[PDB]
Parts: structure tokens; C-alpha cells; sequence
RNA sequence: GAGGUGUCAGAAAAGUUACCAUAGGGAUAACUGGCUUGUGGCGGCCAAGCGUUCAUAGCGACGUCGCUUUUUGAUCCUUCG
RNA sequence: AUCUCUCAAAUAAUAACGGAGGUGUCCCAAGGCCAGCUCAGUGCGGACAGAAACCACACAUAGAGCAAAAGGGCAAAUGCUG
RNA sequence: GAUUAGAGGCCUUAGGGUCGAAACGAUCUUAACCUAUUCUCAAACUUUAAAUGGGUAAGAACCUUAACUUUCUUGAUAUGAAGAUCAAGGUUAUGAUAUAAAUGUCCCAGUGGGCCACUUUUGGUAAGCAGAACUGGCGCUGUGGGAUGAACCAAACGUAAUGUUACGUGCCCAAAUUAACAACUCAUGCAGAUACCAUGAAAGGCGUUGGUUGCUUAAAACAGCAGGACGGUGAUCAUGGAAGUCGAAAUCCGCUAAGGAGUGUGUAACAACUCACCUGCCGAAGCAACUAGCCCUUAAAAUGGAUGGCGCUUAAGUUGUAU
RNA sequence: GCCAACGACCAUACCACGCUGAAUACAUCGGUUCUCGUCCGAUCACCGAAAUUAAGCAGCGUCGCGGGCGGUUAGUACUUAGAUGGGGGACCGCUUGGGAACACCGCGUGUUGUUGGCCU
């Protein structure tokens, strides 16, 4: 069926197509108030895949949105961490690194020095006096759901605890108990220092091989034992603390027309004589009975 | 109620719908819009020939039925009975405006002096541009002595002025006579009942190539 | 009692007579039915503007008391 | 269409991809009364599968059977993963498992209905009743959750997507049903 | 231009027109011409013109100050061309009478006027 | 017998034209708005909370309101005769740009620049605005084909 | 804010005068004229047929289009001193 | 008095006892707003299984729903559910 | 939405069947269905879409530039936005005018019933009726012109002399029966005559005068007067006759320049019998429908009288036009 | 030449079908102790990788649909303005200037922002 169908269809755009954006909330993200002329929002970018979780700052103008901060997992095996990319320990060292990236880039990085020795705490900044106006900072859930426990929350909670300057409420927190908080403030000193992950090592440290062979692989492979976990992310945190390396890459460049790549499209003149080396076969096949 | 004839030679009401709004409506009795050997092929009638008229004339639904009937006499007396197609155009689709004037008995005695005048409908009636083909006849090229003097008799049913033309397509079809050989003789030209078919090279391959195949083998 | 009413007939005709004239015309228009305050805003600072000659320049020192703005360029 | 195939050699169209794993089992209790007939059968389900059962308030009144909007008039359940695969092997002895042609649909999914579920290895215990049954398992291809998942969600084209021959296949190779084209 | 009937005139309409029935315009009235002083009185400094060969100059040939040369004259007072009007009914170049006739403007100034 | 009130007469305006349907753009969500940058007032079908009533959908407009998310308007419509002005508060995405500035403030830099290459030679300025003229005499070789080149009809008969 | 004004900017409100007495109105009829003609008297046309046969002597169906003002309504243009 | 669709000749405005209608209600959820989740149909289906129920899977540009007339909008909503 | 025609179909929705016990084999057909179309339509349907007319704008109340201002919800340049104040700046920025522009009172006397034509247009079959949108006019307005007539078309009216024009010249009528004609049109009881406007339709004409397209003729056509015109075959269809003939299935030919199972007077048989046809005869145009100027039929009113009267007719007439 | 994230314009970007995809990746895939929702660890959620380039996605092919866009249709249709222009009216012919469209033919099948990273 469904012949004129495809003339009065329309589409729901192209990050509809392909699952990106919602256009629902982030018309309501970026609904700036216009009395404000175009003094940025700023809002947070997380995103995540299966093996990486991304953190990005970005603000929207009329052409379109400059992302001015960045993030990855990848950079994190310049900070002593080899696997586990996608943890509520990994979620905590990536917002805290873009939380003194933007400290250097508006040299603000004496002020706002953010919640220093985390054990679960619920730091929202202050704002100070007689200098800089804080750089706020607005969050964004993508299309996740922002249920009570979301890894997304572990990107602004390094965020939150690194200087940045967010409405932020607790609720949403992994360990809080939502019947009834009861705030058990050190349950983020087992998320953040993946003591929720490191006891699954060590309440699978004498019951399977095979679950060293199953998931939480390459420990084994790099003698990770269940014990010193903590340690690698507060050397790191410090290491966050000391110098973000701002991504500087100097290769430059093996990229430009490599090997075409991409088939090239096949203009009118090899369109029609493609056709005529088809259509002289069809006579041909006739030609072939008589 | 069945009003006389003079009534209605101007289109001035308004070009009027037949809604699924309003119950009432009465019959159109016109239910045949062609005559002759409607199961013919396209080789079988290869003249044609219309009837048309030359105003903005409202034409009145009733002179259809005539043009049905008077015409179809002459030509079940004249060339055998299924050597033609008559066609009429034309659907009655307007409809005219009446209030009924059965104000009789007493036992009613208000209704309307000219309070108020809204309408009811009795009949249909059908709008004439200039050069509206309306009743037309697909037969062979033997009978064009055949059909325009049976044509008089209802010209004389369809007012005022009206011209005869005759045609130079090949039939009923949307093709000239000259221009409906060359292009039938490969396969651009693929019969059916009363039309052919424009163009199959498009698309994309085998429709061309199953036409292709069978003019070959 | 129909007679003939309702009728915009030579009613154009009389207003054209005089001519249509957009309002008047201004320069500094009211201000009126805005953001109520917005407005009062700015009777700060029209308390403000007080120096052509005196404080326009004992700033501009003092610009470069903070060795320039190098920092804020984006914020 | 005039798109050269040439067949590099990273498959040969082969099996690491196409491994034909079943999607769900669902379970339904098609009972045409609410009330003791519906608990009667509620105390059935949660000993097959252990599962809590999902009842159906209906739609609306036919007024041919007495049925109306919002009954609860039947029970059902969805089994997916480790352990669908025994409770229909359970009911493929009922089932004689050389099954009919059709039963089958070309989704490449299929399902057929029973009478006499007691003996799938459980107590009779009459205070409960005998109660016929229809099933229907789903089988799938690992990767047909891109029609389903909440983001960057596709749809599938002529493969993966399995015919009705997929799942002959599979009903024949293994477990040996023979289609009985009757 | 169903009203006006609108021409492109010679050389001796134009020299004819200002002399014989033209007026002008000093201090927004009618007094006509009697010598060359009526334009140079009020057309010396801001503008370049004293002869009435020169206010032929700045419209015979067209130029710059042209739209001052020509609010400077009153409206003429054309008498009636004698021999007729042909119809005056319709647009040239049916009937004939006003519009689009350009170049024949020359055989009624001669009579017009 | 009615107009008389609100939204009466609203059939091919006020909704959206053909294949642009559905959820807004978020380009119209994004532009900003001066004292004294003119704009339009026209109409939409998907912000359902603000219209410009029956007869202002059309109509362009000064700028004398910056607030939330709306825009205050003058805006002339024709009494018999007091043409007024009026205050129409609107969200935003009714309100498309005058382009009509668009083209005058190229005229401006222009003459800031045109006048700015004359001040090197002085004459002249040419620096005000006129459309086509009558042209020039040519003359013109054939070059091309001579004449006749001879069209003439003949066709009624049809 | 509400109790209330639906003849909706807000009187509390049933009849008829063939005994009826007044200001007036053609801004508004019955009667007389007037343009119009669904109505009806009134012809034309083409012939489906009838007329034993024969379409056209006389007829003329189905439909086609036209005048009069006897009525029949229409309308309110004139006369309500 | 009062509401829509036309009547309306593409700004708006506007006629007669012109045409089609509508209203003097109704809702603590049919409101406020976050959350999940997409209907009209139609295909192949499946003990008792048709016009019969219920589950499953595909196609589902809205052909629905949105208290009420008629227009208009409406597709991770302004609908279903919570 | 509503809507006409068939076609294309594996169809299995399948209705009648059919070869078959039914068929489950097979076979059409008819209803469904899809596919390609096709005839027409829309005041309350829209995928595009006009002209006329809506709207703002076409700078010195500017245009760029500084750093100041902000008691602010916004924002660390304590940005941005707006404000005051310096710096640079052509000749001011589309045409054509301004009979002068610009405003506050008396709410100032009136008036709050209208009419018409063109287009656009509802109500009604309709009207010199009603009902309107956009203009112009009539009421308020005379006026020159269709005799006449508030609106038609010229022009919008201080008192005067001259000269000259938008309707019309036979004459009452002021001006041509033009040192301007080409054709037009015959009317036996209103031939026709200057837009609204005061009329005339459906259908013909060996009435005329212009045409287009068909044929055919000089191997002499038409009209016009000469010769033949049946048999093989009463083979045959038709017996109310068929034998050539009410009507014919058929079906050729023989004969021959030309004679056909035949053209014939509501000829029931044979026949009688002339056509067709060919040639004589005469020898330059003829004939078929077709189209459309006027006259022509149409087309009938009551007081006796109307292009406006007298009247006209190779015009004073209907048409294109000279001066 | 790509890949991701964020987009922007929101079909030249879509869909049907076929083909390819180096790297980076995206994914796919795997488990259920905790966060956690669940009838159902499939969608959601937490852990992370064995296996995978089949799909998705990207790139491309189709006298593909669709849509974009050009050229003709066509100065035709309608039309503002004007008349002592005809016609029995209907309706049309001119003067005045704007001036279309579906069909019909052709061309084209995403362009791009910043942010990284890859390098056939």
C-alpha cells in the first residue's frame, strides 16, 4: 500500500530520526528570558556510551551552540585509572575535571576551590562577595531518566564539588533511601571511592574464578586487587587539582583525502551509460533466443 | 415543483454543494453517462466526435436524458447497435433553489408571504463553460454520416447555439490520429479499455523490461 | 421596519475630508504599561552620569590598576 | 540493485550475528468470567512460572456476552530468559510437538493453545479447576531491542527481521517438530 | 492616463510655450513676464539662471536643477485648439485622444496654444 | 449576523501553512530585540497561549516593551479617521523581523564608505537613490542574423 | 465578593372594544393604476409514436425555447388634511 | 444580549426574519506539573475463538483523543497511564 | 468528500457453475479486492496562486567610536541592555508638490429615512423590489446634449464683448441635401434610424451579397434529346410471389463500350417495362454541404398618433471613414 | 576523506531495496552484588567486557517513490484601469499594465556550526 502516503508525510526533524534531542526539554532548558539580551545560559552537557561517559559545557547563540569545555573517559588514563570508564567512582574524577578546566580558562582557579576531602558531602557553593560573580552552571539529563540513583548525577556531583555553581537538590542521590531519607551522607564516599564496585570484587573474590573471567575483567589482567581502589581516584583527584592538560595534540596531520574514501557520486555522464550498458543487454538477451 | 423550462438560463445563484449536512434531496434519474459498446477495446472505435456548446449556459438536468434517449433511437435504427460509444460528459452535481408552493387545504394558512425564503430541492440542473465537451460518441470512421445526422436531433435539445466539431484524436483517448500510430507501433503504447498508457520507461527497469519482453516474445 | 440601515455608504468619503494623520508626531515618548521596574532602574542611574571633565578619566588610571583585562575575555 | 556485492571475506553471511535466540514467552489466560474464575486461574500462574500475574481490564461492551469496559476478565504474564525454555519443553509433550503448519505467523514468531494443563508435572488439587490454555513464544535475533530501546532507536529492514521458514527451521532442527503441511 | 494626454515636445514648442502663454512664479503668484528681470530677481544665487534662454536651458535639456525649473512656473492657461479635438472619447491608438502619444504632441501645441 | 468576538475569521490565517506542522523551530526562541529594532506582528499555531486578534495579523511594528518573554508593540489601524496607536502584548514566535530596515542599513555603510573613497578625489557624492532611467541610443548590427524573422499569426482554427 | 435584573446596560404589568372618541402616517396595507409573470389562458420547434398502411392529413409524447395582462399572487412607487 | 462555519470580492471591517449549527452547562480532576508510555486502523496470529473477548508481532503522519457545537492547533504532547 | 466508465489481475472475498462424489484436480463466469486509469465537480476541500488594495522604512530625532553611568532582579570584563557625554563625518539620502502647514476650547447650528448606474453580489423565478462592499454622482445643482427626463455624457454656474470644442447638418434646427466616396439594403398594412433607451428569441430561405472546405469538368462535364439494359437462373432467399423484382441468406459472373441473382409505380405469378451504366448529342464552367452581413418568417391589443414631426430608398437608411 | 558529542537549517536530509564501511569509535553483546526499576535485569538500572561487523548507523548505488529546483506550458487563463465597442441578452473582442498554476521535460539527493579524536 501507502502510494501518495510518502507526498503528505512530514518528519520529526533529524536528532529525531536518529534518537538524539527531545525538543521538549531543551526548549524548556534554553528558554532564556529575553529581558537578558544574550547573556548566555551555559547549561551541562553529560552524555554516555557503553565504554565512555562525556561531560561537555556548551551554550547556544543563533547559530547554533559553541561547546566551550569538554570531557571523556580517555582522559583518564593520564590519571591512573586504566578501566572501569563507567563508574560512579569514574563519574565523580570526570565532572571534577572540567570543574578547574573552566578555572583555567577564566583564571579562576584560587577562588571557588570547591569540596576538597569528599566523604559525601552536600557542598553547594557559595557565592562570594567584592570580586567575581560565580560562573553558574544548569544541568541537563539528555534523554535519560533522572530517577533517584542516575550515573548523570555522579558527573555533577564532581562538578558540584570541584567549584561549580548549580541549583542543585539531594534527592536524586544513589544511597539516599527514598522511604525516607535519613540522609546517609557516606553512602557517596562508597560510590564516589567505588567501594559499591570494589565489594563486588571482593564478594566475588573467593566465590568464582569464572567471575574474574565474566565482568570486572582486566583487573586480573593487571593484578587490580579489591583493596587499593580509593587510593587511585584521591591521587587523582589531586592530580585533577593540580593541572587539567587542556587536550593538546600536535600530530598534524595524516587526514586529507584518505584513500577517497566514500564513492564519489557518479555523475550524468556515468549515470546514463550505465543505463546503456544496461539496456543494450536486455535487447542482447532477446537477440540471444533468435 | 417541476418548474418550466424558462427559469433557469443563467447561472447567477451560487455554485452549490450536495453536503452530508442537508436531508431531502431528491432524485437524479440520470443513471447511464454512456451508451454503445462499453466493453470495446481502443481498436474497435477509432473516430470520435463530440457535441459542444458556445455560452457560460446553465444546461438543465432533463435534455441529458433526451440527449440519452434521442440519439441512442436514431442510432439503434441507423448502424447497427453496438458500433458506437455515446458518452455524456456531464454529472448534474448544482442544484436549484425552490420553496414549494402546497400552501392549499386552509388548515396551514400562514406560511410566507416572503417571510421568510429559504430553499428546497426539487431537481438538479449542470453549469456550461466555454467549450465544455458534453455529449460525445467514440465509434468507427464508417459512421461519421452516421452519427452527426443523428446528431440534429439533440443539438435541437440542448439550447441556444451550438457548434459541432470534429475530432482529430484517435477515439476517446488523449492522442491525435497521426501521433497515435508511430508511438503504439513499439511498445510505448500499451492498450487498455478506453485509454493506453503514457510512457512506461519510468520506472525504473523491469516494467520497461516486461514490456520489452512480450512485443519481442 | 426594513427600510435600509447598517450601511458604511459615504461614511470613507467624510473621514478622507480631513486628513488621516498618524497621531501626531514625538520624540521622547511615554513610558507607560512597560516592566513597571525596569524603569525605576534607570532613575538610578539618572542620578549617575554626573562627570564629563572630572571622574571620566581618574577610572582609566585606575583601569590599568589591575594590569588590563586579561581574564574575562569570554565571561 | 546495480550494488556490487563482491564478498569480502569478513563473513559468509555466516552465524556470529543471526543466532536466532528466543525474545520472550507470553503466557495467556483467556477465561471468559472475572471473579472466582479469574483467582482460580491466579493461583495456576504463580506455580508455572512463579510470576506475578497481569489481568486485563477490558475494553469495553459488546453486550454479546454479558462483558463490559473494565471486567479484569482474563489473566496473563510475560517469561523471558532461563526460564521459558523448560515450560514450553513442558508443554511440547502436550503439544506432540510435531506441530500443524499454522500455527505460525511470518514474524518468525509463533504460538499455539492447549487443553488439560495439569500435566505438566504439578498436583491436580481440585478445589482449583481445569482450565485450557493458549502460548506463544517469541524468538528473536540479539540486537532486535533497537526497535525497543528508549535512545538512538531503529528499525530493522528485511534482515535481521526473521520469516515464517526461520522459525521452521528452528521448530524442525531442533526439537524436531515436522511442519505437517495439513 | 485615461485623463491626461501626455506628449514629447520639438524644439520650437518649447521656445514658443514660455514666451507665449507662460507665466511664473514670484512670491506664490501670477505675474507674467515683461522683461528678463521675473527670473533673475529670484533665481541668481542659489541657482545659476537669468535669461528666459537659459530657463530653456535647464529644460529643453534636462539637468540637475530641473525640478526648481519648473515649480517655478505657474500653470499655463492653454486656449483651445481650434480645427477640434478629434474624438476625445478613448486612448490614442484605438480612437484617439489622450495617453501614450509622445512625439504628435507637436501638431496641437501649434494649434493649443 | 457576527463578529463579535475573539477569534472569528481564522481560516486560512491563523493556522500553519502547508508541510510545517508539529513541534516549533528553536531558531524564533533564540532572537533578541532592541528599542527601535521595527519588526512584524503576524500569525502562528503552536504557541496556543497569545494571538494578535482578528484584524492586526499583518501588520508591522516599533518596539517600546523588552520583558519576560513578549514584546510591546505600536502598531497604526484604521479608525474613521482617528488612527491611532496601539499596545499589543505577544509572546514571542508570533513575530517574524522586518527585513525592510534590512536593506537600509547597507545603504547606510555604504554612503559612510562611498563618501569615504570621495573624500580622496571630492567630486562627486551620487549618493542619494534613483531607479532606471530612460537609457541611451544605441546602434545595433544585426551580428546575428538578419532580418525578417517574420512572425505572424494565423492560428484561430481548432 | 454574593442575593437580581435572559425584553441581557436593568420599569413592578393581563385582556379587548361591530358604541370606541384623537394627533397623525402613504416612513404602513384593503380599493384603483404601475413596472415582474412562479400561476394560468398563449403559441413555436425537433419528431418517439399514433393515425389499417402512412412519422408530419389532423396529431404530436419525452424534452427544447418564446410573446400577452383577462385573473392569480408578488411588491409598497402615488392618494390617509 | 450572545459563539462558530461561510455568506465576504485574498488587510481588517459589514448587512436582511440569508445557510449550517451552538450556549444559561460541566470538572478535585476533565486542575497544576514532573514521570514513564503512544493512538484511528490493519496484517499474520494463537484451547474454548465468529461480529465474538485476550495476548503477541509488524505497518502504523495522526485517518484519533482532547466534557460539550463548529473551527483551529495537537505525536517521547496539549492524548493513554502513573 | 461526492463521483462515471471499463481494464489489469496471483486472487480465494469468493456468488453461479462447470469437467468432478465435491473437487481439495481442473475450468470459466460473477461478485469483492488491489494496480493503472478515465468522465466529470465543490458556498461550509485544499498541494501552489495572481492584479486591484493592506503595513513599516527610504538618515543630522542620524551613522559609526571612546569610557562612564546601573541603588537591579540578570552578568565577575563588576560583560550586557538602556542612559547621560566627548571623538570623526559632504552637498542628507525616491519621485512630484504644497491652492500654506499646526493645534486647544464652544462639543458650536444641523443630521442621524435616503437614491443610482458600471463592475463585484446575496435574497427571490422576479420586477422602476429588496440587501450590501468599493468608488464616483443625485439630495445641495443650474447646465449645453439623446424632443422629452433630479443622476445619462460633455462641464461642475461672479457681470460682460469676442474666438473656439466633447452630440450632430435635408428640414422645422443654427450647420453639407459636401467639387468625400467604396460597397450596403427592397420590405405587400411599424423595412430600419444614433449607448441606458423604452426590445425581440428557438428553426429555415433556387431572397440577395460576401466567404471557407469538398468535388468534378476540356480523355468536353452539367442540363438537354438517342442505343442497350438480362441471362448461367424458376441455380437461389422468399409460395399473401420470387420466376430479377413486399423482404433476401447470399453470390459470382457469363454476356459485354455498357445488362446488376437487378431500378421500378404499397406491381401476390411468368411478364410488360425503363433505369444504373456506357457512347451519341453540347462543348465552358458546374455541383455537394458548409460558414455569416443585412433584409425574411417569426411577432397578437384594446382612445387614433409616433425613429421626435415633416419625410426619405445609386438615401436623410443600418456599417467602416475621409474633411 | 571520516568518527563522536552538541547542534543548527529541519526532506537535496525520506523511504523501499541492494552494496560497502580502514582507524577512531559508535554500537551490538554479557552479568545481576550494590543504586535501581521491574509481571518479566528485554525495554529501564548497576557493573565490563568474551564474542560481532550481521543489523543499526555512516557512505553509496536504483532511467526507485518522494521531495528540491530549472526550463516550457504562456502572455494563454484570470485581471486594476478606459470607451457613443459590438450582441436579443448570455457572454466575448479591443485600449491600458501587472501576469499565474497543476501537469509535461530536465537537473540535483543534505548543507553546515563549534568541540574533540581518528587516520585507510
Amino acid at each position: 500500500k501507502n502510494k501518495q502516503y510518502f507526498k503528505r508525510y512530514q518528519v520529526k526533524f533529524r536528532r529525531r530520526r536518529e534518537g538524539k534531542t527531545d525538543y521538549y526539554a531543551r526548549k524548556r532548558l534554553t528558554f532564556q528570558d529575553k529581558n537578558k539580551y544574550n547573556t548566555p545560559k551555559y547549561r551541562l552537557i553529560v552524555r554516555l556510551s557503553n565504554k565512555d561517559i562525556t561531560v561537555q559545557i556548551a551554550y547556544a547563540r543563533i547559530e547554533g551552540d559553541r561547546v566551550v569545555c569538554a570531557a571523556y573517559s580517555h582522559e583518564l588514563p593520564k590519571y591512573g585509572i586504566q578501566v572501569g570508564l563507567t563508574n560512579y567512582a569514574a563519574a565523580y574524577c570526570t565532572g571534577l575535571l572540567v570543574a578547574r578546566r573552566v578555572l583555567n580558562k577564566l583564571g579562576l582557579d584560587s577562588l571557588y576551590a570547591g569540596c576538597t576531602e569528599v566523604t559525601g558531602e552536600e557542598f553547594n557553593v557559595e557565592p562570594v562577595d567584592d570580586g567575581p560573580g560565580a560562573f553558574r552552571c544548569f544541568l541537563d539529563v539528555g534523554l535519560a531518566r533522572t530517577t533517584t540513583g542516575a550515573r548523570v548525577f555522579g558527573a555533577m556531583k564532581g562538578a558540584v564539588d570541584g567549584g561549580l555553581n548549580i541549583p542543585h537538590s539531594v534527592k536524586r542521590f544513589p544511597g539516599y533511601s527514598a522511604e525516607t531519607k535519613s540522609f546517609n551522607a557516606d553512602v557517596h564516599r562508597a560510590h564516589i571511592f567505588g567501594q559499591h564496585v570494589a565489594d563486588y570484587m571482593r564478594s566475588l573474590e573467593e566465590e568464582d574464578e569464572e567471575s574474574f573471567k565474566r565482568q570486572f575483567s582486566r583487573y586480573i589482567k593487571l593484578g587490580i586487587r579489591a583493596d587499593d581502589l580509593e587510593d587511585i581516584y584521591k591521587k587523582a583527584h589531586q592530580a585533577i587539582r593540580n593541572d587539567p592538560t587542556h587536550k593538546v595534540t600536535a600530530k598534524k596531520s595524516s587526514a586529507v583525502t584518505k584513500k577517497r574514501w566514500n564513492a564519489k557520486k557518479l555523475t550524468n555522464e556515468q549515470r546514463k551509460t550505465k543505463i546503456a550498458a544496461h539496456k543494450a543487454a536486455y535487447v542482447a538477451k532477446l537477440q540471444s533466443e533468435t | 415543483g417541476r418548474r418550466p423550462a424558462r427559469c433557469y438560463r443563467y447561472c447567477k445563484n451560487k455554485p452549490y454543494p450536495k453536503s452530508r449536512f442537508c436531508r431531502g434531496v431528491p432524485d437524479p434519474k440520470i443513471r447511464i453517462f454512456d451508451l454503445g459498446r462499453k466493453k470495446a477495446t481502443v481498436e474497435d472505435f477509432p473516430l470520435c466526435v463530440h457535441l459542444v456548446s458556445d455560452e457560460y449556459e446553465q444546461l438543465s438536468s432533463e435534455a441529458l436524458e433526451a440527449g440519452r434517449i434521442c440519439c441512442n433511437k436514431y442510432l439503434v435504427k441507423y448502424c447497427g447497435k453496438d458500433q458506437f460509444h455515446i458518452r455524456m460528459r456531464l454529472h448534474p452535481f448544482h442544484v436549484i433553489r425552490i420553496n414549494k408552493m402546497l400552501s392549499c387545504a386552509g388548515a396551514d394558512r400562514l406560511q410566507t408571504g416572503m417571510r421568510g425564503a429559504f430553499g428546497k430541492p426539487q431537481g438538479t440542473v449542470a453549469r456550461v463553460r466555454i467549450g465544455q465537451p458534453i455529449m460525445s460518441v467514440r465509434s468507427s470512421d464508417r459512421y461519421k454520416a452516421q452519427v452527426i445526422e443523428a446528431l440534429r436531433r439533440a443539438k435541437f435539445k440542448f439550447p441556444g447555439r451550438q457548434k459541432i466539431y470534429v475530432s482529430k484524436k484517435w477515439g476517446f483517448t488523449k492522442y491525435e490520429r497521426e501521433r497515435y500510430e508511430e508511438l503504439r507501433d513499439d511498445n510505448r503504447l500499451e492498450p487498455d479499455g478506453c485509454n493506453v498508457k503514457y510512457r512506461p520507461e519510468h520506472g525504473p527497469i523491469a516494467a520497461w523490461e516486461k514490456a520489452q519482453r512480450d512485443v519481442y516474445a | 421596519a426594513k427600510s435600509k440601515n447598517h450601511t458604511n455608504h459615504n461614511q470613507n468619503k467624510k473621514a478622507h475630508r480631513n486628513g488621516i494623520k498618524r497621531p501626531l508626531r514625538k520624540r521622547h515618548e511615554s513610558t507607560l504599561g512597560m516592566d513597571v521596574k525596569f524603569l525605576i532602574n534607570q532613575r538610578y542611574a539618572r542620578k549617575g552620569n554626573l562627570s564629563r571633565e572630572e571622574s571620566v578619566k581618574r577610572y582609566n588610571e585606575r583601569i590599568a590598576s589591575q594590569k588590563g583585562k586579561p581574564k574575562p575575555v569570554t565571561l | 540493485m546495480a550494488a556490487v556485492t563482491k564478498k569480502i571475506k569478513r563473513d559468509p553471511a555466516k552465524n556470529p550475528m543471526r543466532d536466532l535466540h528466543i525474545r520472550k514467552l507470553c503466557l495467556n489466560i483467556c477465561v471468559g468470567e472475572s471473579g472466582d474464575r479469574l483467582t482460580r486461574a491466579a493461583k495456576v500462574l504463580e506455580q508455572l512460572t512463579g510470576q506475578q500475574p497481569v489481568f486485563s481490564k477490558a475494553r469495553y461492551t459488546v453486550r454479546s456476552f454479558g462483558i463490559r469496559r473494565n471486567e479484569k476478565i482474563a489473566v496473563h504474564c510475560t517469561v523471558r530468559g532461563a526460564k521459558a525454555e523448560e515450560i514450553l519443553e513442558r508443554g511440547l509433550k502436550v503439544r506432540e510437538y510435531e506441530l500443524r503448519r499454522e500455527n505460525f505467523s511470518s514474524t518468525g514468531n509463533f504460538g499455539f493453545g492447549i487443553q488439560e494443563h495439569i500435566d505438566l508435572g504439578i498436583k491436580y488439587d481440585p478445589s482449583i479447576g481445569i482450565y485450557g490454555l493458549d502460548f506463544y513464544v517469541v524468538l528473536g535475533r540479539p540486537g532486535y531491542n533497537v526497535n525497543h530501546r528508549k535512545r538512538k532507536s531503529g528499525t530493522v529492514g528485511f534482515q535481521h527481521r526473521l520469516t515464517k521458514e526461520d522459525a521452521m527451521k528452528w521448530f524442525q532442527q531442533k526439537y524436531d517438530g515436522i511442519i505437517l503441511n495439513t | 492616463e485615461p485623463y491626461i494626454t501626455w506628449g514629447y515636445p520639438n524644439l520650437k514648442s518649447v521656445r514658443e510655450l514660455i514666451y507665449k502663454r507662460g507665466f511664473v512664479k514670484h512670491n506664490r503668484q501670477r505675474v507674467p513676464i515683461t522683461d528678463n528681470f521675473v527670473i533673475e530677481r529670484k533665481l541668481r544665487q542659489a541657482h545659476q539662471i537669468q535669461c528666459v534662454e537659459d530657463l530653456v536651458h535647464e529644460i529643453f535639456t534636462v539637468g540637475p536643477n530641473f525640478k526648481y525649473a519648473s515649480n517655478f512656473l505657474w500653470p499655463f492657461k492653454l486656449n483651445t485648439p481650434t480645427g477640434g479635438w478629434r474624438k476625445k472619447a478613448n486612448h490614442y491608438v484605438n480612437g484617439g485622444d489622450f495617453g501614450n502619444r509622445e512625439d504628435q504632441i507637436n501638431r496641437l501645441l501649434r494649434k493649443m496654444v | 449576523t457576527n463578529s463579535k468576538g475573539y477569534r472569528r475569521g481564522t481560516r486560512d490565517m491563523f493556522s500553519r501553512p502547508f508541510r510545517k506542522h508539529g513541534v516549533i523551530p528553536l531558531s524564533t526562541y533564540m532572537r533578541v530585540f532592541k528599542i527601535g529594532d521595527i519588526v512584524d506582528i503576524k500569525g502562528h499555531g503552536a504557541v496556543q497561549k497569545g494571538l494578535p486578534y482578528k484584524a492586526y495579523h499583518g501588520k508591522t511594528g516599533r518596539i517600546f516593551n523588552v520583558t519576560q518573554h513578549a514584546v510591546g508593540v505600536i502598531v497604526n489601524k484604521r479608525v474613521r479617521g482617528k488612527i491611532l496607536a496601539k499596545r499589543v502584548n505577544v509572546r514571542i514566535e508570533h513575530i517574524h523581523h522586518s527585513k525592510c530596515r534590512e536593506d537600509f542599513l547597507r545603504r547606510v555603510k555604504e554612503n559612510e564608505r562611498l563618501l569615504k573613497e570621495a573624500k580622496e578625489k571630492g567630486q562627486w557624492v551620487s549618493l542619494k537613490r534613483q531607479p532606471e532611467q530612460p537609457k541611451k541610443a544605441h546602434f545595433v548590427k544585426k551580428l546575428e542574423e538578419p532580418i525578417a524573422l517574420a512572425p505572424i499569426p494565423y492560428e484561430f482554427i481548432a
